[PDB]
């Protein structure tokens, strides 16, 4: 079980997160700086977010040994995922929040019926509060319940390049990111983030309380910023390379605006239409719960 | 104490996008005999056809 560590499940250290800065790994805090910010004459307003309708898909138990945690990490960051929004996997998960259910979430991220001995997991109460909230994403696709997209992205930007006087205020000028590069760097970081066990960071974002939370948000303010950037890459429209001195540089065109497609079909990772339907309803939950 | 003979490659700009060619192209030119106006015209024609 591992019970739960007080101060997070992310303070354990068995499973952490390191972006591979080429031949040598690093920490998310250490990577953010290699990037600078260019203020352009465009402005976004921080728009309020609507509440999420409470109606997570009912319990079914088809027998699949569903890799729910693996599926989640794949769509947001994964390189060209397929059938991400199919209905069967989530429905199975929602069974989890149920008081008294022989169905334990494996530590490795695989869900089971009944149990096992050889495999340690997360105590049933930690997962109960988790699936209470991320089961809802399941039906994000329905015509009626479906979430926005062209507007949640007014938040992505403040975090990635949000100046402190800017996230203190409401409006931030449209920025333009640019950082050093190794050519295959955009895909390379996206290939890397896929294995962070992003389950651990979320299954504890619903279990931590009033003080343990105040300390959690003030430390992992990076581990969040990271997956936000890699995600904001697929969305922004034009990638321009600058050849200076003996250096080479990647510019991400606009941090805060949904172009609606492409980014660079070759220079980065792309988002299908069944991705904007997903990544959107995702951010609508983590953001709200986050703040 | 006399001089010598070297080449510069125009590295004293340190400014990119110029000075693309290097030392060796001059060595090939000096290696060449000498080309007259009508010889150059003939040489252009031959490589073209």
């Amino acid at each position: 079980m591992l019970q739960q560590p007080t101060g997070g499940y992310t303070t354990l250290e068995q499973f952490a997160f390191t972006i591979r800065n080429d031949g040598t790994n690093a920490t998310p805090t250490q990577f953010l700086q290699l990037l600078s910010y260019e203020a352009t004459e465009n402005e976004l307003v921080k728009k309020t977010i609507p509440t999420p309708e409470t109606h997570l898909p009912s319990a079914r138990n088809v027998p699949g040994n569903v890799y729910i945690e693996d599926a989640i990490t794949q769509a947001l960051f994964g390189i060209s995922a397929q059938n991400v929004n199919a209905h069967g996997y989530f429905s199975r998960l929602s069974a989890l929040a149920l008081p008294n259910t022989s169905a334990r979430l494996g530590l490795d991220g695989v869900i089971y019926n009944s149990e096992t001995i050889n495999i340690p997991f997360y105590d049933p109460a930690a997962v109960a509060n988790f699936a209470a909230t991320y089961a809802k994403l399941g039906n994000a696709s329905t015509p009626r319940y479906r979430a926005d997209m062209i507007d949640i992205y007014a938040h992505v930007g403040l975090e990635l390049a949000g100046t402190d006087a800017e996230r203190a205020a409401g409006v931030m000028p449209v920025k333009r990111a640019k950082f050093d590069s190794w050519e295959g760097s955009l895909i390379s970081l996206s290939r890397d983030v896929v294995n962070w066990k992003i389950l651990a960071f979320l299954i504890d974002l619903c279990s931590l309380e009033g003080e343990a939370l105040r300390a959690f948000k003030t430390r992992n303010r990076d581990v969040f910023r990271m997956m936000l950037f890699i995600m904001s890459t697929a969305v922004a429209a034009n990638v321009v390379n600058r050849k200076v001195t003996k250096r080479v540089d990647r510019v991400l065109e606009y941090i805060g605006v949904n172009s609606m497609r492409t980014a660079g079909r070759t220079a980065t990772i792309t988002y299908d239409l069944s991705r904007h339907e997903f990544a959107a309803k995702f951010l609508q939950l983590t953001f709200t719960r986050w703040n | 104490r006399y001089h010598e003979s070297v080449l510069e490659i125009a590295d004293i700009f340190d400014q990119a996008d110029f000075i693309q060619t290097s030392d060796a192209v001059r060595q090939l030119r000096a290696l060449m005999p000498t080309l007259s106006t009508s010889q150059i015209r003939h040489a252009i024609e031959r490589i073209a056809q």
